[PDB]
RNA sequence: GGGCUUUCGUUUUCCUAUAUAGGAAAAUGAACAGU
């Protein structure tokens, strides 16, 4: 498409612009307007009235690079284009609506919503403890050397980051007097706390997680059954399923870790190679095998695991079960005994909302992202997912960035009289926890050896930053 | 000033390829003279361990800057071929002190243009960020080596980054060890960057990293070697969208004395693109032949009997300056510079 | 897409001088580059 400035006239304080829309070889009515923006708007408008029906204008030039290739994957992509779970979904969407009940209208576009719910006992109605949105990631140009950017903005990732913030706040509130009212209890020996046996966590995602959890058409939608059994039913129809995959920059689809030996480097990515962020399904598998508390929090807590995952669209039991937890158990249980307690695999109950909301438009997916934690009250953080910073001219720091998490870690280490950890860097602090690092390395080695590829890590200059 | 350099390099490349990551070396006879592109190179790849050759028939770094330097070396060999008593006035070389060696004339200078920043310490900065170096962090200024399968580098069979090699050029000269036997060191007058230009980290990367702790390094540098501080500039207008388009691993090299005959190599191996696997004209063997012809023409039969390693170590001044520069880099806390085993350079021409 | 940070150019108002030109505050419309 082209918008030609046919003519500019008039004095600087009241100019008149004359614009014309052109698509390929077809020209449209020329228009007078008061501003360039409105010139383009009226030119487009005239073209559309001429051809809402011809559609000639519609076909030309998409900008980012493309390749959904797994095997003959073009037909698959074209086909794709064309606790009581309902309680979790209603809680998540009511919390979102209440938070954004009277905010700016920019949050009226399509979005992906994720939430984490905590249930203190059996009759607990349920309370949202996190919330995240967004569908984009950062570019290779927008990375930071001091951890001032968020490398992802998918809804589940931001939700887990909010859960991390909530865990930090709840650890702040803990003390000797209010040990009973707190969700934590002393573990064996009292060195590190642990979650109470009555407290559980659930996760709801408005769509299927990107990656190994969405290689099937929407027409493959299974019906909702309230099966009492908790035993999963994974299906390994082809070898290609089970492969790991990354969200490449400026590309469309979700492509496996190929025989692409391009080593992620800081200056290399700056010079123009493709930045690959891992898919959300792989990250959820990592949470199920390691824990939602990350690596820093494991100093004071045993791993925190999930109990259920509720999806609002594109649910398939045999696909999602393998995507999140069963793909590490395909070749026997020999992987389970290798892992060391308190690190163990987690098999959360998978579920689907009773009926999907059929209004799922494919196009016009904006980049804005929203974050909210329990401690924040009514405060929501809105980020521009393309840059990984707070959406605004000042592009201030994001409260879910690695720097703020490190600040919270320093505050908690000072509060808990952990002087030795107070003098370490971010990378060394993460490497201080021998058990979590050993479990993570073993899990990656097991993934590689059994035959699903190799995990893609950010450049070492980006993980270990300067503070 | 740098806009003319960039446009000259681009025009020369387009004209030669009529029948991108592109570096060039440009020689400007005088200030009023526009200048002429003298060496040209392209590429982004580096060979691996399997492509390493003991006899030296493969170029172990097909990057743009390195291959442009190799082309410039070949051009300098050609000019030394052209030098005689009759053409002494019209040449660019003049007798130096003592009459033992020639030297570059004062008016003629050389400049370098690179389309993007060199790998290594030249692109370690974010959007937040007389020479004005920047040393705000302990990690800054460290040596980095090129990684296989990529354009990037990792901090310290390993090939130092382009930034470290540009520093080595700015300290020990451009002509290399062999040309020292017939020339004084030559230093770039200016370095021009097309993309990824930071003043602080480029001047720290290429020149100023050995001036962080005062002037305790220059005094120990025996003459004529000096710590050059070339003028650093950027092209005025630049393409906005960073270019992520996939790039072929072919490398094009050319020198002013070759007319209209470009050579194409593949960076994965380091040989001329063709089933016969021709020997590259910027390889070690061709350079050694060119030098042995210069020595035969100059009646210096002493240097003929020396092999590549012996002739390279024959230049006592250059090798002492190189060792001193390496030791000074190791002292200030930058890690040990890696050198390939001498068996690679211990080859005799047939 | 949004959004903070030299102009061109309107009126009113103030002043100079002789209705006139000039200077000044305000906002008003397009471009603009650092984030
Ligand atoms: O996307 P996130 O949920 O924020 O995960 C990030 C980060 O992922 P990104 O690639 O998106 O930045 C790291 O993954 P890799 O870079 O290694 O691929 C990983 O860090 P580690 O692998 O070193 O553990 C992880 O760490 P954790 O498991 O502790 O949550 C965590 O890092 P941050 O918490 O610092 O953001
Ligand atoms: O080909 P270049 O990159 O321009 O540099 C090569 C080589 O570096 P590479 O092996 O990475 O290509 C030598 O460095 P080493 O790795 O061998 O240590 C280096 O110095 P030395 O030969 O003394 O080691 C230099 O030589 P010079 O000092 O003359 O610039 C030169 O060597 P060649 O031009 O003979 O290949
Ligand atoms: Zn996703
Ligand atoms: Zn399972
Ligand atoms: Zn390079
Ligand atoms: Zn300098």
């Amino acid at each position: 498409a082209e918008f030609k400035l046919v003519d500019q006239s008039g004095p600087p304080h009241e100019p008149k612009f004359v614009y014309q829309a052109k698509v390929g070889g077809r020209w449209f009515p020329a228009v007078c307007a008061h501003s360039k923006k409105q010139g383009k708007q009226e030119a487009a408008d005239a073209a559309l009235r001429v051809l809402i029906g011809e559609n000639e204008k519609a076909e030309r030039m998409g900008f980012t690079e493309v390749t959904p290739v797994t095997g003959a994957s073009l037909r698959r992509t074209m086909l794709l284009l064309s606790t009581f779970h309902d309680q979790i979904a209603m809680l998540s969407h009511r919390c979102f609506n209440t938070l954004t009940n009277s905010f700016q209208p920019s949050l009226l576009g399509r979005k992906i919503l994720a939430a984490i719910i905590m249930k203190k006992d059996s009759e607990d109605m349920g309370v949202v403890v996190s919330l995240g949105t967004g569908n984009r990631c950062v570019k290779g140009d927008s990375l930071s050397l001091k951890g001032e950017t968020v490398n992802d903005c998918h809804a589940e990732i931001i939700s887990r980051r909010g859960f991390i913030r909530f865990l930090y706040s709840e650890l702040m509130k803990y003390n000797s007097q209010t040990a009973k009212d707190s969700i934590f209890e002393p573990a064996k020996g009292g060195e590190k706390l642990q979650i109470k046996k009555t407290v559980s966590f659930h996760l709801y995602i408005s769509t299927a997680p990107c990656g190994d959890g969405a290689l099937f058409d929407k027409s493959c939608s299974d019906r909702a059954m309230e099966s009492t059994e908790s035993r999963h039913y994974p299906v390994f129809e082809n070898p290609k399923q089970g492969k790991l995959r990354t969200k490449v920059e400026n590309g469309e689809g979700t492509i496996p870790v190929e025989s692409s030996d391009i080593v992620p480097t800081w200056d290399g990515i700056r010079l123009g190679e493709r930045l690959r962020t891992m898919s959300c399904s792989d990250k959820i598998l990592r949470w199920n095998v390691l824990g939602l508390q990350g690596a820093l929090l494991t100093h004071f807590l045993q791993p925190i695991y999930l109990k259920s995952v509720t999806l609002g669209y594109l649910f398939s039991q045999g696909h999602l079960t393998r995507a999140i937890c069963c793909r590490v158990t395909r070749d026997g249980s020999a992987f389970e005994d290798g892992l060391r307690h308190p690190f163990i695999v987690n098999h959360p109950k998978v579920g689907r909302v009773s009926i999907y909301d059929s209004k799922r438009q494919s196009g016009k997916t904006k980049e804005t992202s929203v974050n909210w934690c329990l401690a924040d009250g009514y405060d929501l953080e809105i980020l521009d997912g393309t840059r990984g910073t707070v959406d605004g001219p000042r592009n201030e720091l994001s409260r879910v960035s690695k720097k703020n998490i490190f600040l919270l870690f320093k505050k908690l280490c000072s509060f808990r009289y952990r002087r030795d950890l107070l003098r370490l860097s971010y990378g060394e602090a993460k490497k201080a926890a021998r058990d979590y690092e050993t479990a993570k390395n073993y899990f990656k080695k097991g993934l590689k050896d059994m035959g699903y590829g190799n995990w893609i890590s950010k450049p070492q200059e980006e993980k270990n930053f300067y503070l | 000033f740098h806009d003319q350099i960039a446009m000259l390099s681009h025009r020369c490349f387009n004209t030669l390829t009529n029948s991108k990551i592109l570096a060039a070396i440009i020689m400007k006879k005088d200030s009023e003279d526009m200048g002429v592109v003298v060496s040209l190179g392209t590429g982004n790849r580096c060979v691996k361990g399997d492509s390493l050759s003991l006899k030296g028939e493969t170029v172990n770094d097909c990057h743009a800057e390195i291959i442009s330097r190799r082309g410039f070396i070949r051009f300098l060999y050609s000019e030394l071929m052209k030098y005689n008593s009759q053409t002494a006035k019209d040449s660019i070389f003049e007798p130096a002190k003592g009459g033992e060696k020639l030297q570059i004339k004062k008016t003629v200078s050389f400049h370098l243009y690179i389309s993007t920043a060199p790998c290594g310490d030249g692109a370690l900065f974010d959007k937040s960020c007389r020479h004005y170096p920047v040393f705000e962090n302990p990690k800054q200024g460290k040596l980095r080596t090129k990684v296989e399968n990529g354009e990037g580098t990792i901090p310290v069979l390993r090939t130092m980054s382009c930034s470290d090699k540009i520093l080595r050029w700015n300290v020990l000269g451009l002509q290399g060890a062999l040309l020292t036997h017939f020339l004084q060191p030559i230093y770039l007058k200016s370095v021009t960057l097309g993309y990824l230009f930071s003043q602080g980290h480029l001047t720290r990367a290429i020149c100023c990293r050995v001036t962080r702790d005062g002037s305790a390094f220059e005094d120990g540098l025996r003459h004529p070697f000096i710590v050059n501080h070339p003028k650093v500039g950027r092209v005025s207008i630049y393409d906005s969208k960073r270019q992520s388009g996939k790039t072929k691993e072919t490398s094009v090299n050319w020198c002013l004395a070759d007319g209209y005959d470009l050579e194409i190599l593949d960076g994965t191996r380091g040989t001329v693109d063709g089933p016969r696997n021709e020997l590259s004209r910027v390889s070690k063997k061709n350079i050694f032949l060119l030098f042995k012809k210069l020595c035969s023409f100059r009646y210096r039969r002493d240097l003929l009997r020396l092999s590549y390693g012996e002739a390279k170590k024959a230049a006592r001044d250059y090798e002492t300056a190189k060792n001193y520069f390496k030791k000074g880099l190791k002292d200030m806390g930058y890690g040990n510079w890696i050198s390939k085993p001498q068996e690679e350079k211990n080859f005799y021409l047939c």
